[PDB]
């Protein structure tokens, strides 16, 4: 699938073609849209003092 | 002139590339058309038109060369029977969809 | 007056729409066998262990390197015994070989 046709907001669903099941399952996967871009804030957090006792 | 008794039949549940025999039995006069559907779309090759025999009535019989993968995704193989101008369809499915 | 080979049994069931008529509604089955060498194949019915003696018409045997044949066949049923469950074996006798097919309408 190319990359522009992604971030246009389509429907890709895929099929099986299992004997088990007659009827075909479809699974709606698609980018949704509206929505803001963020900057994503990283923090490390060090381990306390309690764990660094047993050793 | 009598109007044929369309059967499709369909393979069992429990499996079997199987084939479609749509018999129209209890038919005049001996001359018969059948054809073959996929999806409403016409099909150029991959069926035979077996000879009619004699049961005063006759016995037409055709085979449809299909797959699994094709036949278990919701598919219509009509039959299509042209009998004396008279076009005869049967839309046929899986039992258990 | 050299090619040996096994029937392949194939059997025909009708689908949730293929009854029709007066009621009771009647049906048909067909239980063919294609690239096979002799043919010995006679054609029996049986219904849940009960040999058919009566409803049946066995068609000619036709023909289609071995030399292959095929076999058609034709039995009459009814619509209130396929609503019980009932399991349908056609039974093919290849030179003294046993061949069944239980098929029925579970899902």
């Amino acid at each position: 699938i190319c990359e522009d046709d992604w971030n246009s907001g389509e429907r890709f669903t895929c099929t099986v073609t299992h004997t088990d099941l007659p009827s075909p399952l479809k699974q709606t996967i698609s980018r949704p849209k509206g929505v803001a871009l963020h900057r994503p804030d990283v923090y490390l957090l060090p381990p306390a003092r309690e764990q660094l006792n047993l050793r | 002139e009598m109007n044929p008794n369309v059967n499709v039949f369909v393979p069992p549940r429990d499996g079997f590339k199987s084939k479609l025999i749509c018999e129209a039995t209890n038919f005049t006069p001996k001359p018969i058309t059948v054809s073959w559907l996929k999806d409403g779309k016409l099909v150029e090759s991959g069926f035979t038109t077996d000879p009619v025999t004699i049961e005063q009535t006759y016995k037409v019989i055709s085979t449809l060369t299909i797959s699994e993968i094709d036949w278990l995704n919701l598919n219509v193989y009509t039959c299509r029977v042209d009998h004396r101008g008279l076009t005869f369809l049967k839309n046929v499915s899986s039992t258990c969809a």
